C-alpha cells in the first residue's frame, strides 16, 4: 500500500470484495485494501470486524490502535508474516556478537554522522564539528557512551541548555510521538523479515521487544528532531500534523529519491541481508 | 493520488 | 426483509414482528426524519428478500396508532371492488340481486310517472348499493391495543405494503400485551418493525449501542 | 486474572462501567475486566470496540485474533507494559536440547502406543505387537526410525496394504484434514501459551511453521485414523462432517472423562511448564 | 388552563410549557385514549379559569411530529396578513413595493390599451402578490426538532385551539433541544402539555408514580 489512512471519527469499518468500507451516519466511503498501506485508529470509538483484521493480517497492513489522548496505544502484530521467517529464526539464534556489534556499531556512526549533518545544515560549526569528533571517536562495545552525548549535546544545542528529554513538554511529547510511530513502521518491517524484534543488536541484557525496531530506526530520528525544531513553537495538534506530513514527504536515499516507507523497507531488507551474510554491505542514510 | 487519507476532522 | 443504513455495517432482516432500539436520540430522530424523507433520502435503504429496492408507496409508516384513520377513499374502494368481485363470482346471487333492483326500479319508475313532473333516471348499480350501505371496516377501538389489532389486520389485508412500521408505539402496550402483539405478528406472518429510544425488559430486541454497534437481545 | 474468555460465536463486545459487555444472540452476559485473563477471537464474525481494545492495554490482557481457519494470525500488542508472556518466549528460546529430545521421544512413544493398543483394538495382534516392539525399541536421536516404521504398519493394518499416504485419495485428504484440525487447536494453545509455534521440538526440519504445535498433537492423531477407518467408505464430505463431530465427542483422559479442548489445553501447559523447568514431569495421553 | 382526572386528588395547573410523566402504562394509554375520545368521556376534564369546560374543538392534540400538517389555509392565510402587516410597519419599504407595482401596473395597462377589446382592471395588492408567490412553510426537509417548534411558533396563528399537546414527543428531543423547546415556550406563553411514560432527566415535571401519587420534580 502507498496510502496512510487515519481515522478520528466514529464509525463502523467492514470488509466486502476485497475493499475496505468506512460506514458513518453522515457518508460511507470504501477504499481498496491494495493501496492501503497503514491504518491508524485515533479514537476509541471506531469499530471494527474481526474479518477486517484478518483480511488486514492476510494483507500486511499495520494497524495502529490509539488511546482517548490519540496517543497510540496498541498495534497489530501478525504472528507469521511470511514461511521464510520460521528459517530466519535458526539464523537469528546463530547470529554472532562481532556481527551484531558491528552492524550496530556503524548504525549508531549513521546516525551520529546524520545529526553532524543536520548541524552542518542549521550552519553550526562547533556542535557539528563536536559531534563529528564523537563520531570519529565512536568505538565497539560504546565505552565512551559518545552516542548518548551525542544526543545530550544534540538536544541541549537545539532546544537550549535548560532543555532535558527528561522534561514532560510537548516537544518531549512529540518526540516520543514520532519515535512512536517511526518505531511502529520499523517494528512492522521487521515482521516482515520474520526476525525476533525482542532480540536487540547491541545489549543483550535489555530485554524490549522494540529494541531490534528502534536500533534500525535510530538513523532516521533526525528527521523528526527536523520538523520537531521547526514546528515547536506550534501547538501539539499542529505539531502532530507536520509530522503526519513526513509519510507525505520524500526523502532522498543515495540510490535515489524515495517515500519514507520504501527507505525503511529496502533499508531493513539490507540490513537483514547483511546480518545473515555476516556484513556483505552496510546501508547508510544521509539527509 | 494522495499519500495521506483522512476520514475525520481534516485539522 | 432487511433494513440498511449507514450506521450499521451489516443490513439486518426484518422477519415477523422485530423490534428495533435506538439508544441515541440523534440517530433515532435522524433515523424517523430518514423514514419520512425517505422518497426524499437515498441513505436509508430496504432490500427484500428478491434483493429489490422498494418505493415509499410499499412502505406503511405509522407513529400514532389512534390518530391513524382505518376508513380511506383507497381502502374503501379497494373494499367495495373486493365485494363486488366476490358478488360476480357468484352468478345466480347477482341475477337476484339484478331482479330486486328490478323491481325496485319498477316501483320507484311507476311513481315517478305518476308525478305530473317529468322524471329522468339512469339506472342502480351494485356498487352504488354498497357504497349507499356504507360498508366499511369497524371503526370502534376501545385500546390502543386493539387499535394496532386493526391496523395489523388492515396491514395484512393491503397487498401493496410489503412492510408496517411503527415509531415509539410500544411505551403504550404492557409486556404481556407486547407479547401478545407478538405472537399475532407470527401468527399474521406479515412484517412489523418497531423503533424504540429504549430497551424493553423480556422481550427479544436489537438494541442498537451509542458506539452504534448492533447486538441481539433475548 | 485468571479464566481465559473465548469467543466461538458471532457477538459484539463493549466496555461500560469497568465491566465487558459480551452480548450474543441467545443472551448477554457482563464480566468484571479483572477476572479475565486472556481473550482469544475464534471466528470472523466478532465485532469488538477500539475503547474495549484500550481497557484491554491498561488491563496487559493478551488479545488473540484468529482466521476463518481458526489458527491465530495476529496478536494485540501494546506500546507499554507488556504481558509475561513476552517475557516467557525467552524460556523458549533457551530451551535445551535434551529436554526437547525427551519430551520428542516421549511424544513419539505416546503416539506409536496409541498406534499399538488401537490395533489392539481393532484385534490385530501380529502388527500391534510389532508396533509395540518398536515402541519398546524407540531411542534418543531416533537411529533406527522405529517411528516411521511403525506409520507403514499403522496404515497397512487399518486401511490395507495397498493403501499409502503418499497416494492420493479421500482417506489421504480426511487425514489431512482431521490433522488440520487437531493442529488448529494444538496450534491455539501453544498461542494461548504465547511461546513460538515457529521453534519446533523436532530438530531435524524447520521448514513447517506449526513444528511445535505439529509435534504436540502427535499423541491424538491415531483418534483420527480411526473415525477415518470406520467411514473410509464414504465421501470425502461425509468424512468431514464425522470429523466434525469430535469436538462434540468427549474422550477420556488419565484423570477423568473429558473434552478434547480442555485435555489439548492440559497437556499444552504441562508441556510448557515441564519445557521451561526442565522436565519436572511428562504428560501422557493414552485412548 | 387546568386538567383534571379521577387519579389526581386536585386539578393541575398548566402555564407555559408543563411535561407531565405517567410510571403506569395503563394510566398512560387510558389517559392517551381519553384524550383522543375526550369529547366521548366526561372522565377528563379540562377547564380555564372560567371554570368553562373547553370543546374537543378548542382543544388540540398532537402524536405524529411529521405526519401533522402544519400547512393549512388559516394558517397560511393569517401568516400572509402577518406578512404583510411587517410590511406595512416600515414605510419606506412599503414605498418602494408600492412604485414597482405602481410600474408593472403601468406596463400591462399600455399592454391592455393596445388591445382591441376593452378591458378594465382593478389594482395589484401586496396580500396577492404574495399569494402569487405562495409563501409557505416548509416541513419537507425539516427536522423533527425543527418541525415541534414551527409548530409552537403557528400555535399562535391557530385561533380556535386553547391548548397544545403533545403525546411521547419528547423522546426525540435532547435534554439540550427540550431546554430551548421550554425557554421558548416561556417567551410565546402559549400552554403546551407534554405527556410521557418515562421521566426525562434535568426539567421541572410532574411525576406520577404506580402508586397514583402525583408530586413535583425538580430533575
Ligand atoms: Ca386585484
Ligand atoms: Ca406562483
Amino acid at each position: 500500500g502507498w496510502r496512510t489512512v487515519v481515522v478520528n471519527i466514529h464509525s463502523k469499518l467492514s470488509y466486502k470484495n476485497n475493499h475496505l468500507i468506512f460506514r458513518n451516519s453522515y457518508k460511507t466511503e470504501m477504499i481498496h485494501l491494495s493501496e492501503i498501506d497503514i491504518l491508524l485508529l485515533e479514537t476509541t470509538d471506531i469499530v471494527l470486524t474481526t474479518m477486517l483484521v484478518k483480511r488486514l493480517v492476510d494483507e500486511n497492513i499495520l494497524v495502529i490502535f490509539c488511546d482517548d489522548k490519540r496517543l497510540p496505544t496498541a498495534f497489530l502484530t501478525p504472528y507469521y508474516a511470511r514461511h521464510d521467517s520460521s528459517l530466519q529464526i535458526a539464523r537469528q539464534i546463530a547470529w554472532k556478537e562481532n556481527v551484531k556489534c558491528e552492524v550496530w556499531t556503524a548504525i549508531i556512526a549513521q546516525k551520529i554522522l546524520n545529526q553532524s549533518y543536520y548541524l552542518g545544515e542549521c550552519s553550526f560549526f562547533e556542535k557539528s564539528q563536536s559531534i563529528m569528533e564523537l563520531y570519529h571517536g565512536l568505538e565497539r562495545f560504546d565505552p565512551s557512551n559518545r552516542e548518548g552525548h551525542s544526543a545530550r549535546i544534540y538536544f541541549n544545542t537545539l532546544f537550549g541548555n535548560d532543555f532535558t528529554r527528561e522534561s514532560d513538554n510537548d516537544i518531549n511529547a512529540a518526540l516520543d510521538y514520532g519515535y512512536t510511530l517511526l518505531l511502529s513502521m520499523f517494528a512492522r518491517e521487521v515482521v516482515v523479515c520474520g526476525c525476533m524484534t525482542q532480540i536487540g543488536l547491541k545489549h543483550a541484557n535489555q530485554f524490549n521487544q522494540f529494541n531490534l525496531a528502534s536500533d534500525i530506526m535510530e538513523p532516521f530520528r533526525p528527521i523528526i528532531d527536523r520538523i520537531v525544531y521547526q514546528n515547536r513553537h506550534n501547538n501539539f495538534v499542529k505539531i502532530k500534523k507536520e509530522l503526519f506530513s513526513i509519510f507525505s514527504e520524500t526523502y532522498l536515499y543515495n540510490g535515489k529519491e524515495m517515500y519514507l516507507s520504501n527507505i525503511v523497507s529496502d533499508y531493513t531488507k539490507k540490513v537483514i541481508k547483511a546480518l545473515n551474510q555476516l556484513g556483505e554491505e552496510i546501508p547508510e542514510f544521509r539527509i | 493520488e494522495e499519500r495521506l487519507v483522512f476520514l475525520g476532522d481534516n485539522y | 426483509m432487511k433494513i440498511n443504513f449507514s450506521l450499521l455495517d451489516e443490513p439486518m432482516e426484518v422477519n415477523l414482528g422485530t423490534v428495533l432500539v435506538i439508544e441515541d436520540v440523534s440517530v433515532f430522530a435522524q433515523l424517523v426524519k430518514e423514514f419520512y424523507q425517505y422518497d426524499e433520502q437515498s441513505n436509508l435503504t430496504i432490500f427484500d428478500s428478491k434483493i429489490r429496492s422498494i418505493r415509499s408507496s410499499e412502505l406503511l409508516l405509522i407513529t400514532d396508532i389512534l390518530g391513524y384513520d382505518i376508513n380511506t377513499s383507497q381502502v374503501l374502494k379497494l373494499l367495495h371492488t373486493d365485494i363486488v368481485s366476490q358478488l360476480n363470482d357468484k352468478p345466480e346471487v347477482r341475477s337476484e340481486i339484478d331482479s330486486l333492483v328490478s323491481l325496485i326500479t319498477d316501483i320507484i319508475m311507476a311513481e315517478c310517472i305518476e308525478n305530473e313532473l317529468d322524471i329522468e333516471y339512469d339506472e342502480i348499480t351494485l356498487l352504488e348499493l354498497i357504497k349507499a350501505l356504507g360498508v366499511r371496516i369497524e371503526t370502534k377501538s376501545c385500546t390502543v391495543f386493539e387499535k394496532i389489532f386493526e391496523i395489523l389486520q388492515i396491514f395484512k389485508y393491503l397487498v401493496k405494503k410489503r412492510i408496517l412500521v411503527f415509531v415509539n408505539s410500544l411505551s403504550y402496550f404492557s409486556k404481556d400485551e407486547i407479547y401478545q402483539i407478538l405472537e399475532y405478528t407470527k401468527l399474521s406472518q406479515a412484517d412489523v418493525l418497531f423503533l424504540e429510544p429504549r430497551q424493553i425488559e423480556g422481550i427479544q430486541q436489537f438494541i442498537l449501542d451509542k458506539d452504534y454497534i448492533l447486538m441481539p437481545y433475548n
